[PDB]
RNA sequence: AUAUAUAUAUAUAUAUA
RNA sequence: UAUAUAUAUAUAUAUAUA
């Protein structure tokens, strides 16, 4: 026995939109089309003969399919951005015609037509009595062409000339290139199938048919690093944690969950208790080496600025925090927390070593504390050290196109621990003649417990600068060095768990892990660049086709949407029209370069053989014969706008200033209106002579609007009433005013048969590292740059 | 910083529980929250304890209370 | 940093008020004027202490 | 025949076949 | 001539608070 008493909440939407991490965005979906690019279609039409009388047969034209052509010379520029967008959502990738190949039901051999839309045209024409012979027998010998030796084949068509422009376009411009062997192993990246730890290997071998779609792998045409920080802290801060993902965990700490069942059951038996050769300190753990290990490298692969973390009254903290700024370059380290730490080494380690004055060092000073004790310092082996962490510097040279930062070659090496180990023993051999002598007591355990390591120092060097230089070759995109917003902490009481907990046991990243972050460093870049060439090509339609009403701040709204990982109602208008005037100044890819250009060359022909739109009325006030057609019979038609003066019925509406067609409208000067109005067809002959024509102007000037206008056509013709007055009395129909119309193209079927081509098979393939199948050689011998091995101390 | 040219100010909403600003503004505050920190980490148990603190928000923005009167609840 | 691309204009039916309320205070102002004038030398004429 | 949420400090008490 | 390093035990009850 229950009783609901609800209310009303008030419904809240937020704007937000989704975003996906770098790891899982999905390709794009390969287009192929299913049936051809029609927009003209063959209608059957009564013809009209000179007199005007309706002959026994009719004809055939061209005709719209879904003419919808808006009114005013605006809205058709519109409709015609439309329709480029229309076009290149239908452009196919990889066009096979043996999938869209229709029988012919009646041919000389049973052969096959290219589409469903073009049988039905060439059965439509068989069975008309009224056609010609000359025209059926030319629909017997259309048969298809097929020549297997090259595998191409020739399937005929009937298509209009502006169609088969469309078309045949399709066909010769297709993403499509040869795959074989020796084209794989082009595609995994030259530092992987040139290194000798991974061996690379692949079973089936792809035949002389299967094709492959490559993305296109060129930089970044915005330069997004440049005055744009706001977007590349999150392009970043997205491939920081993709970065981290692929970075392997340590030898030390990872093992699977049987193995500690599998190490209990011997541990009473076999006592190895101490083997692990490390003196114990307050705050070391594993979970902080497995850490600081991956936010050194995915710092550096996607260019994050870290920020150090520390306390000052860890005085090992510091003493690890030496070997930190020696290894990875200090352009890195934000300048704000590198140099408080580069000024508590110098205040507590260094200067009492040699008992000078701890130096005053005032905030915002140009010189870091390092770079002003080289100078003050009177040691050499101590001096040579700050000189090489004042000068450790990336090094951006371009490799396999890819801009990327090596490191300096003797950080690959080693050789900088024994020149920082060679520095930490003269400045252990030192008095700390200020200081008592339990605080050089606290140091020389200190720094003794950081020397005893250099073995195992000068390999973490290593295995550092090896699993950065092995995972750098897997990026695509052009990592610049700009120091970003936001930061990264690194705890420096996390250095020292990696510096004194690591041992004798390589961990090189696995080559199923490397082919995965290639695979989604290119499906990144490749819907990058697919996504600036398909905002570029309307941002260039907009300015070409005469849009000046057109905001774009929506043609980059979903630029930003389908990179999936910027939220766009956190992004103003602000950072989205100065993006504007960098796609604008782009060239637009060739595909959609040469698609534009047919459609702006004949964007005029569209536009004039439809119904339901004509490009404006002429007024002449005087009477004029009006022209003889075959489809029309006797129309007020008027093919060119010649000999009198124009008013842009788009400026009029536009301004709205009618002071010009108001006084022109009154003193009935001979007018041409130009822009694009609905027309009506008035097919009766008694209103011609009662002159209707004239008498739908006069709203112009009693209601200042000219969007409700509806110019007259007429049609006079035999099945018109009344029609036995142009038959009895010798006269020929004179109107007022006529119609700026185009007269429909006539559908002759030999001339507009096309033979278009293509290709009989394709196997297209998505991926191509599905094939090679990699491995890595035992990392007990795992070789570096250098011939020698890494993980070699004892 | 209470000087002369200071001002504190003390506000005390009249209940905290049922106001206007807490029904649909406060959760879907929080589930955004944690939509930008499913992006935050990589493992399948960091993310899985997110759906779930979530899904708790998810489940309260309607709620419905149980008090009985009489014999009727 | 809060504009955006969308202009506004005054538009002539406030723009026609703005004009007919600066005229009538206007011709306001200086009627008022010519009536305290008149009274105060038409006090002086008639010898009005 | 038996209803009292969560957090923050603070104090008292407790651990055993 | 020489006197080690390092900041958040748990549970229930009780009061003050939200
Ligand atoms: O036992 C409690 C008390 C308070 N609260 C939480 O603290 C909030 C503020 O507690 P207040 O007592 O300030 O609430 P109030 O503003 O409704 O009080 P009055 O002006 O009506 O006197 C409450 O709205 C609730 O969220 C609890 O969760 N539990």
């Amino acid at each position: 026995q229950y009783e609901i008493l609800q209310k009303t909440i008030p419904t809240f939407e937020p704007k937000e939109s989704i975003l996906k991490k770098l790891e899982d965005i999905k390709p794009e979906q390969v287009k192929k089309q299913t049936k051809l690019f029609r927009i003209f279609e063959p209608r059957q039409l009564p013809v009209y003969r000179a007199n005007g009388e309706k002959e026994l047969r009719n004809r055939w034209y061209w005709k719209l399919k879904r003419d919808t052509l808006p009114d005013g010379d605006y809205d058709v520029r519109e409709y015609f951005l439309n329709l480029y967008d229309q076009v290149l959502t239908e452009m196919p990738d990889y066009l096979l015609l043996k999938d869209m190949a229709v029988e012919n039901k009646n041919s000389r051999d049973a052969g096959k037509v290219v589409d469903s839309e073009t049988a039905a045209i060439c059965d439509a024409i068989f069975q008309d009595e009224e056609t010609e012979g000359v025209v059926r027998r030319f629909i017997a010998e259309m048969r298809q062409r097929v020549q297997a030796d090259r595998n191409v084949v020739n399937y005929p068509s009937i298509l209009h000339p502006i169609d088969h422009a469309f078309n045949e376009y399709f066909l010769q411009h297709q993403l499509v290139e040869p795959l074989n062997n020796d084209i794989i192993f082009n595609y995994i990246p030259e530092r992987i199938r040139n290194d000798v730890n991974y061996i690379l290997n692949m079973d089936r071998n792809l035949p002389s048919t299967a094709r492959y779609i490559r993305p296109n792998l060129l930089q970044d045409r915005l330069n997004l690093h440049d005055n744009f920080e706001s977007l590349w802290d999150t392009i970043t801060t997205s491939n920081y944690i993709l970065a981290r993902s692929v970075v392997p965990d340590l030898k030390e700490l990872v093992s699977t969950e049987a193995q500690i069942q599998k190490m209990s059951q011997d541990l009473q038996l076999e006592a190895l208790t101490i083997q692990s050769e490390t003196q114990f300190l307050t705050g070391i753990n594993s979970q902080a080496a497995n850490d600081c290990f991956k936010t050194l490298i995915a710092a550096m692969l996607s260019q994050r600025t870290m920020s150090l973390d520390f306390v000052t009254t860890n005085y090992m903290s510091l003493i690890s925090g030496m070997w930190l700024l020696t290894v990875v370059p200090n352009d890195m380290f934000i300048r704000e927390s590198l140099v408080a730490c580069q000024l508590a080494i110098i205040n507590t380690i260094i200067y009492p070593a040699f008992g000078m004055q701890r130096m005053h060092y005032r905030n915002g000073d140009p010189q870091t504390p390092f770079q002003i004790a080289e100078q003050q310092i009177q040691n050499f082996q101590v001096a040579n050290w700050l000189h090489f962490v004042n000068n450790n510097q990336f090094r951006q040279v371009v490799i396999d196109g890819v801009l990327n930062q090596v490191l300096n070659d003797n950080i690959r090496n080693g050789h900088v621990v024994n020149q920082l180990m060679e520095a930490l023993m003269q400045l252990s051999r030192q008095q700390f003649p200020t200081m008592p002598v339990d605080y050089k007591r606290s140091i020389q355990r200190g720094i003794l417990l950081l020397s005893n390591r250099l073995g195992q120092l000068v390999d973490l060097t290593r295995l550092l600068a090896y699993n950065y230089e092995t995972l750098m070759a897997c990026i695509t995109m052009n990592m610049q060095h700009v120091q970003t917003l936001t930061t990264e902490k690194l705890q420096l009481t996390s250095v020292t768990s990696l510096c004194m907990l690591i041992g004798n046991a390589t961990v090189i990243p696995s080559p199923q892990t490397l082919f995965h972050y290639y695979n989604v460093n290119v499906n990144f870049h490749s819907n990058y660049n697919e996504r600036i060439n398909d905002a570029v090509a309307i941002i260039t339609a907009a300015n070409r086709l005469n849009l000046y009403q057109k905001k774009m701040k929506s043609i980059v709204e979903d630029f930003l949407k389908r990179l999936q990982i910027f939220d766009i109602s956190r992004v103003p208008d602000d950072q989205m029209y100065r993006l504007r005037d960098r796609l604008r100044l782009l060239p637009v890819e060739i595909r959609r370069l040469d698609i534009f250009n047919l459609i702006l060359m004949n964007m005029e022909q569209i536009e004039r053989a439809s119904d339901k739109i004509a490009q404006g009325v002429i007024i002449a006030y005087r009477d004029m014969q009006l022209e003889r057609d075959e489809m029309y019979g006797y129309v007020n038609i008027a093919r060119n706008l010649d000999g009198f003066q124009q008013i842009n019925l788009e400026e009029l509406m536009r301004t709205g200033d009618y002071a010009q067609i108001t006084n022109m409208l009154l003193n009935n000067q001979p007018v041409a209106l130009v822009g694009a109005l609905p027309f009506i067809t008035d097919s009766s002959v008694i209103s011609l002579v009662a002159k209707l024509d004239a008498t739908v102007f006069a709203q112009i000037v009693k209601l200042r609007k000219v969007d409700t206008l509806k110019p007259i056509l007429y049609k006079i013709n035999s099945d018109s009433n009344d029609f036995y007055l142009v038959a009895n009395y010798d006269w020929v129909p004179t109107s007022t005013t006529k119609v700026y119309k185009q007269i429909p193209q006539q559908f002759d079927f030999r001339a507009s048969m096309h033979m278009l081509t293509s290709n009989l098979t394709f196997t297209v393939y998505s991926d191509l590292l599905a094939f090679v199948s990699a491995d890595t050689v035992e990392p007990i011998n795992a070789v570096a740059f250098d011939n020698m091995r890494i993980m070699n101390e004892l | 910083f209470l000087s002369n040219n200071s001002m504190v100010l003390y506000t005390d909403v009249s209940q905290w529980d049922s106001s206007q600003h807490n029904t649909q503004p406060f959760r879907k505050g929080i589930i955004m929250g944690l939509d930008m920190l499913a992006n935050m980490t990589n493992d399948a148990r960091v993310i899985q304890t997110l759906n779930l603190y979530k899904q708790t928000q998810i489940n309260l923005m309607d709620s419905y209370v149980q008090i009985p009167d009489g014999n009727v609840i």
